[PDB]
């Protein structure tokens, strides 16, 4: 287990996993942010009793958004309730404010509930089957461009920040947009009991 | 007030005696004024049957050296 | 008015007949005892404690001793001289012993830890 | 509860009995303290007849 | 629970003060040192007067 | 993460010592001793977790002692302090007022004199 | 003495001599030196009839009427002055042999050096 | 009387035998003795737990020294 | 065979200790001691010493917590134990099963900081 | 309640003990350092 528990420590760090993985970070107030931000609400409100936030990685926070992009379920982070992506509540980054994450996480989680209700589809009948592999082949383009963003992350060559990748999403975040729309009104506004001629 | 002092410490021997307790008047009396003063009848009673016990164990000890 | 330690000290000494210097262990163990946390007594209640005494009489077939208790009871509390009735009443029934059953001779082997 | 809670009362003010007593035959320097403090006596004694 | 509690948070810190007072009653060799350091200026001064 | 300046756990005990006692923290250096020792013991887990059952409890046992309208203002209270959403801790402080909660007609059993004696 | 008869009765049951059981001596003599609280039951019958309704609760009816048979014997012999507190010992220390052994877990051994 | 002690420790041994309580004839004989003379049976219950822990760390130590 | 150096009881809780505590078995020495303490205590037997009802017990727990089908998950998966035959006390490990079970649903009376002043 | 004080009351003693002996392996070197530096004075002497 020391070898392992040496690559554990080297191989990143178990913060995906519950175990609280405790990095070293700058205490710089533009690297501090989120313990600048801590110190000043300890400071100012004499009631403020200070919730367990989970310190995670810029770069692991990439990673697991990443992940849910690609369409993956039961992140740690990122918890699926109802069919809604919804963050765990006791996450914290360094450099963001809980209220600011929070919102980005929340636009993130929107977008990835609207993927999770196009991944769930079956391919019941003829045109169910044809729309079926027709948004097969979109979430292969879509995987295609996430794939390479994950490889650009993997080589950890230069600085990607999560405004960088949700800029270069942003194109396609807005086709993954238009076309949650376009489904819901073509197949989630369909109402259950139409027959298969009628749908 | 004497009187009903009296007559109180003549029934709680009475009452000791019956259920054959072991106490005398005097230890009965300090028990009495005590309880009547806002000692812990716990405290008190914990007291005596540790003094009980003590002249048990002396009784022991004498029965097991004689 | 004695101090309640010294009149603890005193009934130690009278009840066991014994020395204060034969009783220095004791005294310190009595000492310990009065001093401890105690947990609250089965009954506080002055009626309550009076009515669990007689009940327990009742039950063991001991009726002169219902009828003793009864009795002590209905004088303590026509007498009014007692401020706390329940703590001298739960004292009595704690200390209660059936005069039927034998005293249990303390076994010899008590004498082990008394050297 | 109140009898156990009593006979650790009482055990308790045995015990701390008993390890004053060991204590004092085990850290024993009163003997010695004795034997010194002779020794000034008779130190003192000799330097007063000197 | 909550008597047994206290019970025992009032027993330790009875306990601990016992060993205190025993420890600094049969410890304390300073008695001793005071005594010895006597005896030093004891003997020193029979030796200066002889 | 939204420490409050809250002064350390020594601080308020021994402000709450002094408060009890009615002596100054220096007097009463044996009661916040105590008051450490009692919170540092291991407390069996409280009997009501739940704000709600707490409230209930609070009110059965105030009706039991027939307060029946201190019942009532206690649940009432409760109601409110739930809607206000200013305590962050309902049920352990709805737990603990009940467990203070004190029956007017039954006589405070004054701790005795008598136990400053054992402390000498 | 029957304070040498327990260290001999507890050097018995653990095999070692009475200086080797020292330590269980003076816990056997803690133990009987606590202040109990009066026993539930201080009546012979009583005593008997609880140990009878363990015994049969384990399921063991031929060693309950065992049980039932050594104490009318007990009771005939009239050797022991108190019986209500011998049969209550005897009640206390039954054991089920259908409840698996809670086994002593190995690492209690770690302990005693 | 020495018939009727021999007989009523042989029913005790098959008693303790039937329910399984691992008492030999001679811990039966001193329990038996311990009684008459008026020991608590709870206090004498707690003592025979502490000593059958006892008695079993013994027999685990000697098991693994042997 | 040398069956895999299984180390003592003794030094399994020691690196439990290391392991709970996420520091070395020296860093772990003061929670060591208390482990050592606690398991060299006599302790009560447990609750249920029948496989099947200490099965039925952990099913009636979760179903209590409001989680039927995890009670239902619960017996089918102490019937598959049963069947598999693993376990040589089955018994005691159920116990320990049962007593390790946490119930989501009671929101966590967050142990005050305080009981650290006591771990060391 | 009475086999938890039977308990306790064992390792009560057992820690009592325990106390006993580490305060008496804690609290023979005296001695040493006596015959020590004698041996060194008179070993001084000797070679003076």
């Amino acid at each position: 287990p020391d070898d392992r528990s040496w690559l554990e420590h080297h191989v990143v760090h178990q913060y995906w996993t519950a175990r609280p993985s405790q990095f070293p970070h700058s205490l710089h107030l533009h690297s501090n942010l989120a313990a600048v931000w801590d110190q000043h609400l300890y400071s100012s409100d004499p009631l403020y009793v200070p919730d367990d936030r989970v310190l995670v990685t810029e770069t692991q926070v990439i990673r697991e958004t990443l992940w849910l992009l690609s369409g993956v379920k039961k992140l740690f982070i990122f918890q699926l309730i109802d069919g809604k992506v919804t963050v765990r509540n006791n996450i914290i980054v360094t450099h963001l404010t809980h209220s600011c994450l929070r919102s980005v996480l929340e636009q993130i989680a929107a977008y990835g509930q609207v993927v999770f209700r196009l991944q769930e589809t079956e391919a019941p009948f003829r045109t169910y089957q044809a729309f079926m592999w027709a948004l097969y082949k979109y979430f292969i383009s879509f995987k295609e461009e996430l794939a390479e963003i994950e490889k650009c992350i993997i080589n950890n060559d230069t600085t990607i920040t999560l405004a960088i990748v949700v800029d270069k999403l942003a194109p396609r975040l807005s086709q993954l947009k238009v076309l949650h729309k376009v489904f819901s009104t073509g197949v989630a506004e369909v109402p259950p009991d139409t027959r298969n001629v009628v749908r | 007030n004497l009187n009903a002092v009296r007559e109180t410490m003549d029934v709680l021997l009475e009452i000791s005696r019956i259920l054959n307790t072991g106490l005398d008047m005097e230890t009965l009396s300090i028990c009495v004024r005590l309880c009547e003063q806002g000692i812990n009848p716990e405290a008190l009673s914990s007291v005596i049957k540790e003094l009980r016990k003590a002249t048990e164990a002396l009784k022991a000890a004498e029965n097991m050296t004689s | 008015q004695k101090s309640p330690n010294v009149l603890l000290q005193n009934l130690c000494c009278r009840i066991l007949g014994r020395s204060e210097a034969d009783v220095a262990q004791q005294f310190q163990y009595a000492v310990r005892v009065i001093g401890s946390n105690f947990a609250p007594t089965v009954e506080r209640d002055e009626f309550l404690v009076a009515e669990k005494i007689k009940k327990e009489l009742i039950r063991q077939r001991r009726e002169a001793d219902a009828a003793l208790f009864s009795e002590l009871h209905r004088k303590l509390h026509s007498q009014g001289v007692l401020k706390n009735k329940w703590s001298i009443l739960y004292l009595l029934l704690s200390l209660s012993e059936d005069p039927r059953r034998q005293p249990s001779k303390v076994s010899s082997y008590a004498t082990l830890f008394a050297q | 509860i109140v009898n156990l809670q009593v006979e650790m009362i009482k055990q308790f003010h045995m015990q701390l009995n008993e390890m004053h007593s060991l204590l004092e035959r085990y850290s024993v320097n009163e003997g010695l303290v004795a034997e010194i403090e002779r020794l000034r006596e008779e130190n003192k004694r000799l330097r007063a007849h000197f």
